[PDB]
């Protein structure tokens, strides 16, 4: 992707992350964990969902036959409208193509995407409590038990509390 | 330490992008449509299945079309083993009148109240049997009275008094000599001429050998047009004339299909082809390129999948 | 302390995007047209609006037609009221005929020099009135001297001298009866064989009873060839031919188009439709399929808002 | 959008910004000020005015007419008229469509991307004399008048003149 | 200190974007081809150059077309001065019949049987000279054996035994005169029917004058139909009628053009128009719009520059 | 681009860079020396290449003749005919600009987010160790040699061998 997280910065992804598309992996003291984010989920799954629904929506055209399986028409009207079909064949072909490769293309790039928006928030959150390490984790600076990481999965670690001794 | 991170599946799925061929998801979902139902699936529509009878015998009824001279339909489906005619012959203009016959909803039939005299009007023949010999339900095959007698001239005129446009068809018979039309009606040239208000066509029979189809080596040539509204047709004819009994009117609208699988009135569908039904929320198909009705649109690959899931990156 | 933002308003505009239905943005603006002039904008285009004058009748000549039997035009209007015949009658390949005209620019008429000896040339009659009888303006209709005298088998041909085809119309009387036709041109068939370099075909007349039109049940068939320079046409004929007098040749290129609203010379337009001009920078319009010139491209859709903001996110 | 900006950490917009697309809106002990930034302003409603120049392009070809309105053309040739017609007003109805859907995406992504260009430019103009409190704001750890904000709005301000007091 | 950057060239290329017009790359490469290869390249493939054959003449066979009776080829080139005729003439739907033997393969002849008693078989002219005077190689102009004997009413019949439809193909002579077709074919009016089963049609002589074409004031209508397996053809005619010798059948398949330029098999193509080749990667082309084969997709533009590279940001 | 990397923070590019697309110009006591970054102009290569090959693939759909150079169809035949190869030209014309258009955005954008992950690769392995100026350049607060330079270009940089003299 566009974004360089997924298959960029971040080795690679979670097979035992069976419960969200994101996550966090902490490890302190009382040992390792892995939880989902929810929301960036969610964000991602909402705009796939939205590109589906534009997909399987209904054409409301008709078209009735203009030639013959039984009894084939005259050869020049024939030809035309075998021709004209080809061509619209043509046509629709080349606009499937690309409309799935485009789309694929934006799919990829938009999940990408919210795995950065993600890591930023958390980089946001932490402020001078933490120093990134190039992977997709944050070095943490100050002693951060069970409570403490479910405050930064959650949104509610207060840098502050922790400001003094993360700088020490 | 607090690490971020990512899903992924020990067998993703490959798809396409713009800038890579065979790039792993986690999930893809195909948009091309291969599935086929080999049924006619036709739940919720009044449905005509015309089996032995060609579409165009709805207009003039030879036997195997006895039931279905005034058919009611939102579906019309032909089948291969449909014919037209039982007197060998075919209509001018073929296909343009099956498109419009499958489009008309069925039709309704109406007397046009031609009498004659000096003629007879009872035509028959071995080839449309009904308990016997007979011929076209709603046409009358005009002849002399007494074998090479002269087929007067003759006038007949029908005016459209209803609302909608009228179809009308007539036929020419071509004896299989010289010698046997004057049998029927009287020697000379003979000469029909047609017109209306938007039509004018003159026709004259050819007589002469044609391969025995039926045991017939004459043949009918059946033509039509559709008269307007408060407009008149008028027929002027010598003999060789297949004169039209009834007036068809269309009844309101429907669609058309050439299949040769059964009908399911268990399956609903909107998009059919001659090997079944393609019922489908994928918005192509790679089944027919033919296929009429509400459908997904005809494209060359069989398979295009659109990814679903981030790229899969396992470990 | 210092802040970074981007502005919003209290009522955004909702559109659709690849991922979401309904977004609001700041602003949008519509990309499909469905505004109508209900004029033919017609500033700064030769235009004729042939009113009462059916297109075809311009190359035969109706007395609606005489004040354009040579007109030049950029832009051709075609009317309800338009009549191409006053004998009544039809042109054979009346479209493909049609076609040819509304491109022409306008016609050039020049007289192709027959001359007849033998024969009446002046066949007139009550339904093309000129304060009398007449006829067909380029046309002549060729009787016998008297009643039922033969029409003697003759031969008329005309090279085209110039550099353009030359557009050569002929027509067929079908008299009401047999009787009638050899009063006119003398008993028997009566055959018209019409041969140029590229062109053969034969016409034989087909007397008969038709509805009345114009208070003739006779009819006239007009029929027409394209004569390429140097090359030569070739008219043989016992009688029931209406002869032509003037060929036309093309003038240009304009446009033709078919309406039911008034002409606007204080408008400009490029795409016409029968209810008026679509006047538009838009790709798109919702108004008519069957829009002719250089248009914005039909779509079913009646509005396709596209973002000229950012996304709306109000407080 | 995919930038995570606007309708992102940035939390809504200013109606009362009236005069640009985005902009500053700071407090000090002189009170607080809200200005436009032309730059970023201008670079969105320029890309913006491209696409729309693309989409007032005028077709330069011309159609005749095919069929008629007053004198039906003949019914095979008209239903083939008429399926052309119609599969063409399918292909141009889906090409409006997936056109306008897509411009649009871009055209939000892409004045969600000029907000993040302001944002990172403003954080590298401050270097390490601001914290940013992860709602597109910049805590500032120095006096910063009037003057001062004027001078982070039009890229003269200075970070080495603060550095000493800020860190501090 | 250090520093990152990118590439950048004092010379680089403008493409278009969504967002902005002449914005400057790197490189870029064009996706339009314009370059066309003034020949026909036909490396690899069973060709043929009809030259002066046209190639309906191919199954009536002219004089012109004696080294293409029974033709083999995958691509068929028409010249500018092919004829198919040499007694002058034309063929009913004459351009269905080219588009079916463009893509047959070539043909295949063989004898369909007729034996004549009665009659003459060796009608010939000046017009079609092999060492004098001849007719088409693959027809037999029938006569009656002296000047205005009667010519007998026959009947001809043929079966296709073969397992591919046969092409049969029958001519209506029209003499220059009513004088001249009776001492061909003896006097009063002739009749030639046509009857399969599922084609039925009738013809009638036309003589008269028509401009001299090769000499002669007279012409031949070529008709044709195409006949099933199993099925028959049968004629009933009794004067005027070009009679078939030989049927053709259908090879395989081919492709045809029309060019005007030489013949090169060491060129390489699937891509051809009246002035060449076009042998190309590129998805389009702004060369022909009516090319023909396995093409780029024709386009009004001739360049679209396609960016290679990032966007060049010179010092 | 939508990554305001190229033609935005960093203000021009080099052409004395003739051995890749991107790379590292450093200066210490040594000198100065410019060196290009392999994988990131890999990336963007491969990404294009796979463009070209999309668009150099073969239309495997053969048409035919279905009108006359030498001898034309029929007027109205003809005229349907022309209609329809003039609207599928329409459509091809169209195609063929939004194509490329789309392409040429996404191709820009696509080198400008190479740019802005090779800047923030470098970023994460300095860490604390070096300060962001604002056009592209890392001011380096550390004795960095040759070898140290090599370093950072190729990834075997520790952070750590100089956080005790870069903080200080
Ligand atoms: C326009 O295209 C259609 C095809 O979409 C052509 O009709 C097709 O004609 C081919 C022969 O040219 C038929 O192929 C045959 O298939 C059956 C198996 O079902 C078998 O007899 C052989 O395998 C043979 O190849 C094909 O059935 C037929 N299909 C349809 C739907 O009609 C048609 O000829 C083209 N139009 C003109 C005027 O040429
Ligand atoms: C090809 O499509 C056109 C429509 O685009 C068909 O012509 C249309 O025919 C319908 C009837 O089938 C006409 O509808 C009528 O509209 C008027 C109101 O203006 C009124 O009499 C009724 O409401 C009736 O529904 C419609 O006017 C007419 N439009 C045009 C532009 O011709 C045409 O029949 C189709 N071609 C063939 C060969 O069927
Ligand atoms: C359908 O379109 C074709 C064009 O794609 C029309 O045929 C073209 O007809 C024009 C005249 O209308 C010819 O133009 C002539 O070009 C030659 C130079 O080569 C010269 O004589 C003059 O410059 C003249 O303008 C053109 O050659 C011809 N091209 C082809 C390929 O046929 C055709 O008329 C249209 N169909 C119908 C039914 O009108
Ligand atoms: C994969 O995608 C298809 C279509 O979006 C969906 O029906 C299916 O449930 C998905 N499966 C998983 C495990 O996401
Ligand atoms: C047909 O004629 C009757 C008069 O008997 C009239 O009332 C009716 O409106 C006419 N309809 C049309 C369509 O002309
Ligand atoms: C909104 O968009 C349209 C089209 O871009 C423009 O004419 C109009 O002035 C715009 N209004 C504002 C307030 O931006
Ligand atoms: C027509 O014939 C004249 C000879 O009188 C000749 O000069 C002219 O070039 C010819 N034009 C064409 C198009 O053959
Ligand atoms: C520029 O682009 C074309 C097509 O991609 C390529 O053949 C050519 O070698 C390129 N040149 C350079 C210097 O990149
Ligand atoms: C044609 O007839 C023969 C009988 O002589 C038969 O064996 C063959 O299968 C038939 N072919 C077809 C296509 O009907």
């Amino acid at each position: 992707g566009l974004f360089g997280a997924i298959a960029g910065f971040i080795e690679n992804g979670w097979e035992g992350l069976i419960d969200g598309w994101y996550g966090f992996r902490h490890q302190n003291a009382q040992g390792e964990g892995t939880a989902a984010d929810y929301k960036s989920t969610q964000s991602a799954i909402d705009q796939i969902t939205g590109k589906l629904n534009r997909l399987i929506e209904k054409t409301n055209q008709q078209f009735e036959l203009i030639d013959n399986e039984f009894n084939e028409v005259e050869k020049q009207i024939g030809n035309v409208i075998n021709w004209t079909r080809d061509s619209i064949t043509e046509v629709w072909s080349y606009n499937a193509e690309l409309l799935v490769a485009m789309e694929n293309q934006h799919t990829i790039d938009l999940a990408d995407s919210e795995m950065d928006k993600l890591y930023e928030r958390v980089k946001r959150q932490l402020r001078e409590n933490a120093e990134e390490d190039g992977t997709g984790c944050f070095e943490i600076f100050h002693k951060c038990d069970d409570d403490c990481m479910a405050s930064i999965r959650n949104n509610t670690y207060d840098h502050s509390k922790y400001r003094e001794e993360a700088m020490q | 330490k607090i690490c971020l991170g990512h899903h992924a599946v020990s067998n993703g799925t490959k798809v396409n992008t713009l800038t890579e061929r065979g790039v792993e998801v986690v999930n893809a979902t195909e948009t091309v449509e291969r599935t086929n139902i080999p049924r006619i699936c036709s739940k919720g529509k009044r449905t005509v299945d015309l089996g032995q009878c060609g579409l165009l015998g709805t207009i003039t009824g030879p036997p195997q079309c006895d039931q279905f001279l005034e058919f009611s339909a939102d579906l019309i489906i032909e089948r291969r083993e449909g014919s037209d005619v039982c007197y060998p012959g075919k209509f001018v203009n073929e296909e343009a009148l099956r498109q419009i016959l499958r489009e008309s909803g069925g039709i309704d039939k109406e007397a046009m109240g031609f009498t004659y005299s000096g003629i007879r009007t009872n035509g028959a023949t071995s080839a449309c049997r009904r308990s016997g010999s007979s011929f076209y339900a709603e046409m009358k095959w005009l002849l002399s009275n007494t074998d090479n007698a002269a087929f007067p001239q003759m006038t007949k005129s029908y005016k459209n008094t209803r609302k909608s446009p009228a179809l009308i068809v007539w036929g020419i018979h071509h004896s299989k000599s010289t010698a046997e039309q004057t049998t029927l009606y009287g020697s000379g040239n003979k000469l029909v001429t047609v017109g209306s208000s938007n039509y004018q066509q003159s026709f004259v029979p050819s007589p002469g050998a044609r391969p025995q189809v039926n045991g017939l080596s004459s043949r009918i040539d059946f033509h039509w047009l559709m008269l307007n509204p408060n407009d008149t047709v008028t027929f002027s004819f010598n003999g060789a004339f297949i004169a039209p009994d009834r007036a068809s009117f269309l009844r309101g609208k429907s669609m058309g299909i050439q299949s040769g699988v059964q009908v399911d009135a268990n399956c609903e569908g909107d998009c059919y082809h001659s090997g079944g039904t393609i019922i489908s929320n994928l918005p192509f198909q790679n089944i027919d390129s033919r296929a009429v009705g509400k459908c997904p649109r005809y494209v060359k690959q069989r398979s295009l999948l659109l990814a679903t899931g981030m790229k899969n990156v396992p470990e």
